[PDB]
């Protein structure tokens, strides 16, 4: 036998197994951390097995081990698809999960519970590898809402938080949402396929309709945290920096993303929705990026990051480039993961500090994570042969040169521009300058878990995206021929957003102060969406709900209508009927012109 | 069937002859036992039913519903016995009959092979209910809860019974059998609109249907929670299979006389569910989610085909399971703080760890969490709604988000947050009490994880 | 002693000795059903030479 | 293998190109597969070899059941309820066979396209068209029956698919 | 005051006497055997016991007969060219269509 699937299955279970021990003396001590790390250490190993039988001959199976149920010609059984989509992300989302694992040992280490917070990871980690590995849409939805549920438990980690209360029912609204997209589409594939799996569906389906393809990009927007339903994911910094660094910005915010990505080719069969798909990216990765551009908090503005690069995804896949798309998945989900492990780093040294007006100094105080930091923003920024290098500058390139919308491509050009600003504002503010934070100087990074983790992270920011280029087959025609300045768009306007962002923060060192100004106060506070569509709409909702359902409806004319008139109709006639003095004049009198009705009517 | 009807008339005795301290571990013993007799009929036939003798049959619509009831009967038990320490022995053995009665009534309805004895049986299934109701619910609205509940179930089943003696006088026979082998068209008539709106309208008040609902927060707040759990469970699943046993000789009629019956209950599930977002009873929310489910599985039998029909068997039994769930949680926290407001007690996550944690497995299962077989009829019903027309999409995916946001509303405000700092006799949870949660909880998952047992006849 | 605790734990039998009545009674409702028993087109054969009928 | 047969589950012949090495380099692959077979794949054939040894001395047979014909609806006199009541058991029966073979056309399709891969537009044309009948049929057969199908009710439309049937060819040949 | 009415009782808690009780009853004895049934019966006979039995209930739905008859079917009908679904469940000749 071939030991594909067996080695990819093995990677599964093994990863399912310290759930099993979750009910254990081990479970009760201080060993489970590091057991749930050493497990997924094995298993990202006994993972890249199967990625290196690829690489030589290009292997992708099927493994439909175990059969669900029948529904008449509707067959559901548990399917895995191994393809290069999943034997590539696998490997890549076990190295994170491992480093983001060890950094929570040492991040994590006063916390009470770190040990269901090991096992809610390892669950997200397991959701997120079935969602990955499905093959029929039932069990890709079963992975989806399972990230989504964690998600969920572990963005409002502190139950005593009422704004991570909130942060958790928002992100589960939002993607609530986004599942009303995917079971519209899962119920359009059944209904006009006969079947919820890829090979029918593919087969089926030769030119896809719009109201599946809607259907497939509402629910990848709603998971991708996309414009319209972006909120929910800087909202969702409310978690501990482990579960930011994680779940969100490295593995589970790419979900609608590579949902999109699996179904490549109906997508290639149409083209309005994906005019709509490169539309809703060039505005997401704009609007983000203007908005991180002049946040004050760290996590904050790494998130804003993620969504920008989220909406740069998703214009990649609008173009018909979804290989390109899933390259940068891999490459972001490197880089990103760092820079959110060098600012929880940043936040546990200044004593719970997210703040980088109270940042400064770091560059000396801290070494490792300032080079760590700085390498991570130039992978990102797309420095010319960093891991970002072998993603970004193929996308730049790709929109550049293909018949794409004016206007998609000049917002995708000014979202690098303000890629390159913000992280010239989180350098700058963090790192350079003199120290703003409180006297009392606690700063330690010498941790050999916080160093080995960033160190892990940090090889892979600057090779990784070298080897899996090159090890990969060519899965699209490259662009070799183009004019000199459009080859150099990605580095021009990366510098100059360098070079402006940099003369702006130096402004601010002047002995001058002015008021804000209209595009600041936009910017600054989101765009206004937050307020208003989460003000407004909820307002009315709400109100609508007890005013009009409960109270005017419910509780007033459902109660007018049968029971209570009925009601008063009876006790009116009873009152009537028995209102009698006993009177045998009065009801003898009755009795004579009854007999004479009686008489005279009935013949 | 005689092998189940039987041992609870032999139950009764038992109860009624049983020592003052043994009534309970008895009539639980007991009780399951006659459940895992029961587990026999979900052995179901491919072709026909389970004809046993010419009064009773089963199918594979009555076996799920059937073990459902036997499994519930003991969990009844449990709350009861919770609740019920101070009654006097007559009072306590009066308790337990009116349970045993309960059950025996079901178990005779949903094997019943007649339409006039399965009347009679699911009429008789008001007087213990109603006596359980009046006589042992705590507060001063129970009186005014059972005159509700019986007169809206009575006003619906009096032209039933009408509908159901005119049948017999036409056709000869009541008999399923007869009248499915035997069944004709109904020709579009103002009589024949009319003995179709006394069957439907009679089983739609017992769902019940929007607009028809009234009864049912008032029974299920006001009720003990015994008949919290049997209302919910059981006693709501008797109008689908009403529906689905009588909708056999209405076609096609049915195919023009489902709109307005349609539009009821999808606008009223959007409703109900926006009513569970703007509550201030723990109990009337669960009540509504519950009326929010049947309206749903109402659409589904109006839509009337065959994938409606199992997602609609899947969604009964996964909201009896659920909902009895919810009601037990509620009344626990209720025994803590005699009071059903939900906002009264707060931060029985950091009071009560694992009690927490039923709260969010029940809440997850409410919502439907896949792969749970309350996603599974959901799915099915909402995928048939898309084939019978394409904006019941929209109305579906509304329902679920307000669905998901009242079921974590009510999770985070009755664990999350801060505990009240008055209230300081929340004593840590019984054993009884968790054996309860997981008995209710278990079931589910395995039912997950065997699906097709709990699809109906049209798998 | 026994008999004490006989006295108690007597009412434990009820239920299955109303189970066991319960079976038996179900065995003599079929055995008046046997009106088509072997005639039906589909089950339809010839008897074994030592069985007497195909279902009981 | 035997245990289904190769007709009807087809698969065309596989394959393997011959490896050609073009460097002095090792192979981790080749080196990891006889890991493999040194440490998982002896050990599960040795422990499949005794449990298979274990059946062998205790071997028993079961069987398939075999329905004959009987008379269907058409064959069956008005409110004869015998005769109906074994004419529906039937067409349940062949309902369900029928069910299954669609499935089994809708597997090979699946298999078909899944093997063929990147040019399983083309590859895959012969199972597409078998899939297109025998989806086309099944649905003319059994579409709109209703959650009360009967033997009855499919009769009535294939009696009035055959009135349009007819009506369609008398105008043609008018 | 209208009434001779008694005042409500404190609350009355079961682990104030009784430390380890699982909730059944005051009387201990009585209480840990209801919890010993209770978890008995309802745990291991009727889960366990139970769910093994539907898990291997006989296949009386007939899918795997099913899937046999449908295999032979399809054998035999490509076999011979014959169509695998045939486009008729009953027979035009035995049909007597109304002129
Ligand atoms: C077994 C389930 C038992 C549930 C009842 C509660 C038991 C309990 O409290 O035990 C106390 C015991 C001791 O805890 P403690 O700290 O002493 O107690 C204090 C607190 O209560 C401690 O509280 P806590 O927070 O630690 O609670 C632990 C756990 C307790 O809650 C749960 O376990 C609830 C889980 C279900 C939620 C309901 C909605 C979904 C229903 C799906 C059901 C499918 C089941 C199929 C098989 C059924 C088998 C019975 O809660 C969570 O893990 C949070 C909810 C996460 C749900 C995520 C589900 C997403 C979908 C995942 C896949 C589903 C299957 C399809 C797979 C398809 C592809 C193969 O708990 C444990 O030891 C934890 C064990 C359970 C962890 C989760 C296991 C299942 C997760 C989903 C599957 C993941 C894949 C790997 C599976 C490996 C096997
Ligand atoms: C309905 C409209 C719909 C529009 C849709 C399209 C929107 C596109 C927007 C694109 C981005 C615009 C610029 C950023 C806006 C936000 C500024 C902000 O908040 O700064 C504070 C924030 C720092 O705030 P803070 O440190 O917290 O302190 C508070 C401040 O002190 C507080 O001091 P402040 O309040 O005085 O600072 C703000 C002030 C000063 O800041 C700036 O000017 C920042 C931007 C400077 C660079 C952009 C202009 C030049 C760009 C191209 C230069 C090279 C061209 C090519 C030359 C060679 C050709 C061969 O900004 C302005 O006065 C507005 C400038 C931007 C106008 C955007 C378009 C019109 C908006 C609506 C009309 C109203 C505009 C007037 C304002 C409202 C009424 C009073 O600034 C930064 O972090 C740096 C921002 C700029 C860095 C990136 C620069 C390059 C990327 C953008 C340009 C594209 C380059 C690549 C083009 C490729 C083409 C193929
Ligand atoms: C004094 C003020 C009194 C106000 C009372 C307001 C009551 C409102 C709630 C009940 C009616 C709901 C109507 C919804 C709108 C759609 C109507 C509709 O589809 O009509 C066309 C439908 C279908 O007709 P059609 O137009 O589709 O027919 C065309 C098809 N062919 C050509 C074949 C004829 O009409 C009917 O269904 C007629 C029979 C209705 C019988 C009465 C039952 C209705 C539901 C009662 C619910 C009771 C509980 C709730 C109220 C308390
Ligand atoms: C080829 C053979 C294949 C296998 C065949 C197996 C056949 C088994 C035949 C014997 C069964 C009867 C004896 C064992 C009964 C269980 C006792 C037990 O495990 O106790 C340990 C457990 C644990 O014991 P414990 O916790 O009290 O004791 C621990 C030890 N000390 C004393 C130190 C504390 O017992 C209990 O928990 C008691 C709970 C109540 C038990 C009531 C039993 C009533 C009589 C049996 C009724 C069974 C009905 C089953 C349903 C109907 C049939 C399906
Ligand atoms: C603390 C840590 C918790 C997590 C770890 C727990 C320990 C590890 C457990 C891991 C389990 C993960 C799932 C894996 C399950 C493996 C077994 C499963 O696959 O078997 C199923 C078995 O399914 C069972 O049928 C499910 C039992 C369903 C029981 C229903 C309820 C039982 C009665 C309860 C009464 C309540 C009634 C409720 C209303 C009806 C599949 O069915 P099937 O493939 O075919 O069986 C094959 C045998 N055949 C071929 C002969 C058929
Ligand atoms: C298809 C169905 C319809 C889809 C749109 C319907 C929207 C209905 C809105 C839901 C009503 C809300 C019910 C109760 C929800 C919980 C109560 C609530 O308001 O939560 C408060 C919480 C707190 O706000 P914060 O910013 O975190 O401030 C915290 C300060 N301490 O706010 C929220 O979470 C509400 C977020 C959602 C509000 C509605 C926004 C959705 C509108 C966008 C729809 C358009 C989508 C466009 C699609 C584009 C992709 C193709
Ligand atoms: C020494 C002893 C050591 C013990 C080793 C354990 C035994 C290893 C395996 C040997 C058992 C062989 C086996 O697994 O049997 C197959 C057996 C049944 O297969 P059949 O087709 O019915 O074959 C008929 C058999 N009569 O397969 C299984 O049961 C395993 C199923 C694996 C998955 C289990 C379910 C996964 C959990 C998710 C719940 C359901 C999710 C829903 C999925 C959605 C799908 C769209
Ligand atoms: C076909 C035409 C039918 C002609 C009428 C036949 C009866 C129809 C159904 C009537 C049900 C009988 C309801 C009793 C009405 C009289 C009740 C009454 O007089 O008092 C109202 C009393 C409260 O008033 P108080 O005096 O303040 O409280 C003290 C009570 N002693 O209200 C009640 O308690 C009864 C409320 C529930 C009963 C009605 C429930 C809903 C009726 C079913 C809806 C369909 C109706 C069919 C028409
Ligand atoms: C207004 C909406 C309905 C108000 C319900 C008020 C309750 C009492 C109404 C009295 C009956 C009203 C007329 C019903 C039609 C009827 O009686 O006959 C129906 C038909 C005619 O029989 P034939 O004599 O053979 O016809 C001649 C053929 N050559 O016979 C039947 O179908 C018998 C079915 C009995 C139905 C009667 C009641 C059903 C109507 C009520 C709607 C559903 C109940 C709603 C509950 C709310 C209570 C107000
Ligand atoms: C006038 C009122 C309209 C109200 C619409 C519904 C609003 C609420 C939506 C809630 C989410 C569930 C429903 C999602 C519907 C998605 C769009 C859709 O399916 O539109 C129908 C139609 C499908 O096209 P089809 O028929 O397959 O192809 C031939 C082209 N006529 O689509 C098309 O032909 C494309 C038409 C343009 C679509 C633009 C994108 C719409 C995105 C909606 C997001 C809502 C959140």
């Amino acid at each position: 036998m071939n030991p594909f699937a067996s080695l990819t299955l093995t990677t599964l279970t093994i990863l399912t197994i310290p759930i099993m021990m979750s009910n254990s003396n081990i479970y009760k001590t201080n060993l489970y951390p590091n057991y749930v790390k050493t497990t997924v250490s094995y298993a990202f190993t006994l993972s890249l097995v199967p990625l290196l039988m690829f690489m030589h001959t290009g292997q992708e199976m099927i493994i439909s081990n175990w059969h669900w149920m029948t529904l008449q010609t509707v067959e559901l059984s548990l399917s895995f698809k191994m393809d290069y989509f999943s034997v590539m992300f696998i490997p890549v989302a076990l190295f994170v999960t491992w480093s983001i694992m060890e950094f929570s040992m040492w991040y994590m280490h006063s916390d009470p519970f770190i040990n269901r917070f090991f096992k809610y990871l390892l669950l997200f980690l397991i959701t997120m590898m079935i969602l990955v590995t499905a093959n029929n849409l039932f069990q890709l939805f079963i992975g989806w809402e399972g990230v989504g549920i964690m998600s969920f438990l572990l963005i409002g980690w502190w139950h005593g938080r009422t704004d991570a209360n909130t942060a958790a029912l928002q992100a589960i609204l939002y993607n609530r949402i986004g599942d009303i997209g995917f079971v519209l589409s899962m119920a359009w594939f059944l209904t006009h396929s006969n079947a919820w799996d890829l090979q029918q569906i593919f087969m089926l389906n030769n030119e896809c309709p719009n109201m599946p393809l809607i259907g497939l990009l509402l629910a990848a927007a709603g998971k991708s945290a996309q414009f319209g339903l972006h909120p929910w994911l800087p909202s969702a910094m409310e978690g501990p920096t482990p579960v930011s660094a994680l779940l969100h910005s490295s593995t589970m915010v790419v979900a609608g993303v590579f949902l999109l990505i699996r179904f490549y080719p109906l997508m290639e069969t149409n083209k309005l929705v994906q005019t709509m798909t490169l539309c809703l990216g060039a505005i997401t990765t704009l609007f983000t990026a203007l908005c991180a551009i002049t946040q004050n908090d760290i996590k904050k503005i790494v998130a804003f990051s993620t969504s920008s690069q989220l909406g740069l995804m998703m214009v990649t896949i609008g173009i018909n480039q979804p290989h390109l798309a899933f390259l940068h998945i891999c490459m972001h989900a490197f880089f990103k993961a760092m820079l959110f492990m060098c600012s929880g780093s940043i936040i546990h040294s200044l004593n719970d500090e997210q703040d980088i007006r109270k940042m400064g100094g770091l560059y000396k105080a801290m070494p490792f994570t300032t080079t760590a930091l700085i390498i991570g923003s130039l992978a990102l920024t797309g420095m010319p042969y960093l891991t970002g290098f072998y993603s970004k500058d193929l996308i730049i390139e790709a929109v550049n040169m293909s018949y794409t919308n004016a206007w998609a491509l000049l917002m995708t050009l000014i979202a690098t521009s303000l890629t390159a600003a913000y992280s010239t504002r989180i350098i700058f503010f963090a790192f350079l300058g003199k120290p703003r934070f409180p006297p009392l100087v606690l700063i330690n990074e010498n941790n050999p878990l916080l160093i080995n983790s960033i160190k892990r992270l940090l090889i892979g920011s600057i090779f990784a995206g070298f080897i899996i280029s090159n090890n990969i087959p060519p899965m699209t025609v490259p662009n070799t021929t183009m004019p000199l300045y459009m080859k150099m768009t990605a580095l021009i306007v990366t510098i100059m957003g360098f070079m402006l962002a940099l003369e702006l923060n130096n402004t601010t060192y002047y002995l001058k102060f002015k008021y804000p100004s209209q595009t600041y106060k936009f910017s600054n506070m989101l765009g206004y969406y937050p307020s208003i569509m989460h003000r407004l709409p909820t307002y009315h909702n709400l109100s609508m709900s007890q005013k009009s359902a409960s109270s005017l409806l419910d509780l007033i004319w459902l109660e007018t209508i049968l029971p209570k008139t009925t009601s008063f109709i009876q006790m009116k006639m009873s009152i009537m009927v028995s209102n009698q003095k006993g009177l045998i004049k009065l009801y003898f009198l009755s009795f004579l012109i009854t007999i004479m009705i009686s008489m005279t009517l009935f013949n | 069937m005689l092998k189940i009807i039987i041992p609870t008339t032999m139950l009764l005795p038992m109860t009624w002859m049983s020592k003052h301290n043994m009534i309970w571990i008895n009539a639980t013993v007991h009780s399951l036992l006659i459940s895992l007799i029961s587990l026999s009929l979900l052995n179901q036939l491919g072709e026909n039913s389970l004809n046993f003798s010419l009064t009773f049959f089963s199918d594979s619509l009555s076996a799920p519903l059937l073990v459902l009831t036997t499994w519930l009967l003991p969990l009844m038990l449990m709350a009861s016995q919770s609740h019920l320490s101070k009654e006097t022995t007559t009072r306590k053995k009066l308790y337990i009959t009116m349970l045993i009665l309960l059950q025996l009534f079901l178990i005779m309805t949903f094997t019943a092979t007649e339409l006039i004895l399965f009347y009679i049986l699911f009429e008789a299934t008001l007087v213990p209910t109603l006596i359980i109701i009046t006589r042992w619910g705590n507060q001063t609205e129970r009186l005014n809860a059972g005159l509700y509940f019986l007169f809206y179930t009575l006003a619906g089943s009096l032209p039933l019974l009408v509908a159901l003696v005119y049948i017999q006088n036409t056709t000869g026979s009541l008999n399923f059998l007869i009248i499915h082998y035997w069944s004709h068209p109904l020709s579009n008539s103002w009589s024949n609109i009319f003995m179709w709106l006394a069957c439907i309208m009679a089983f739609m008040v017992k769902m019940p249907l929007y607009g028809l609902h009234l009864w049912l927060p008032k029974a299920h707040v006001e009720a003990p929670i015994a008949g919290s759990m049997v209302l919910a469970a059981v006693l709501l699943k008797l109008g689908g299979y009403g529906m689905m046993r009588i909708t056999t000789i209405l076609n096609p009629l049915t195919n023009y006389m489902a709109y307005p019956f349609l539009m009821l209950s999808m606008w009223g599930m959007i409703m109900t569910s926006s009513i569970c977002l703007r509550q201030t009873d723990l109990k009337s929310l669960i009540a509504y989610s519950s009326v929010s489910h049947m309206a749903l599985v109402i659409v589904a039998i109006m839509i009337q085909t065959p994938w409606s029909f199992m997602g609609a068997t899947a969604l009964m039994i996964a909201h009896g399971l659920t909902s009895s769930m919810l009601f037990c949680l509620a009344n626990t926290n209720y025994e803590r703080v005699h009071s059903r407001t939900m906002i009264l007690a707060r931060g029985l996550q950091t009071l009560l760890p694992l009690m927490a944690t039923w709260w969010l497995v029940a809440s997850l299962t409410n919502l439907a969490l896949p792969p749970s077989i309350n996603l599974i009829g959901e799915l099915f019903i909402i995928t048939a709604s898309f084939s019978w027309s394409n904006i019941t999409i929209i109305l579906m995916g509304m329902n679920m988000m307000i669905t998901a946001l009242y079921s974590l509303y009510m999770l985070i405000t009755t664990q999350r947050g801060k505990y009240t700092h008055h209230i300081n006799n929340i004593k840590p949870s019984f054993t009884r009490e968790n054996a309860l949660m997981a008995l209710h909880i278990l079931p589910l998952l395995l039912l997950t994880l065997n699906p097709k047992m709990i699809l109906g006849p049209l798998y | 002693n026994v008999l004490q605790i006989v006295r108690d734990h007597w009412v434990h039998i009820l239920v299955p000795v109303g189970f066991v009545f319960g079976c038996y009674l179900d065995r003599r409702s079929d055995e008046k059903l046997t009106a088509f028993r072997n005639k039906s087109l589909l089950f339809k054969r010839e008897l074994r030479p030592n069985e007497e009928v195909t279902w009981k | 293998p035997d245990s289904w047969d190769k007709d009807v589950y087809p698969e065309p012949p596989r394959r393997t190109p011959a490896p050609a090495p073009q460097t002095s380099l090792p192979n981790p692959v080749t080196y990891l597969t006889k890991i493999f077979d040194l440490l998982v794949d002896r050990p599960v054939t040795l422990a499949r070899e005794f449990i298979e040894q274990q059946h062998a001395k205790n071997r028993y047979y079961y069987y398939h059941r075999e329905f004959r014909r009987v008379p269907d609806i058409t064959e069956c006199e008005e409110k004869d309820i015998l005769c109906m009541f074994e004419a529906e058991m039937q067409w349940r029966r062949d309902y369900k066979v029928d069910q299954e073979i669609v499935n089994i056309i809708q597997e090979r399709l699946k298999a078909c396209q899944q093997r063929e891969g990147e040019s399983y537009r083309q590859n895959c044309a012969k199972e597409l068209e078998q899939f297109t009948q025998v989806s086309k049929a099944f649905q003319d057969r059994y579409s709109d029956l209703g959650a009360h199908y009967s033997a009855r009710k499919c009769l009535a439309k294939q009696k009035q698919r055959m009135l349009a049937e007819r009506k369609a060819a008398k105008e043609a040949a008018a | 005051i209208r009434l001779q009415e008694d005042p409500d009782p404190e609350d009355e808690n079961l682990y104030e006497k009784n430390p380890d009780s699982h909730g059944y009853d005051k009387d201990p004895i009585v209480d840990l055997w209801n919890m010993r049934v209770v978890f008995f019966f309802g745990f291991s006979i009727v889960l366990v016991l139970g769910s093994t039995f539907v898990a291997y209930l006989p296949d009386y739905r007939m899918q795997e007969w099913a899937r046999r008859e449908a295999e032979r079917l399809v054998k035999y009908r490509e076999a011979n060219g014959l169509p695998l679904m045939e486009s008729n469940c009953f027979d035009p000749n035995k049909i007597q269509l109304p002129e």
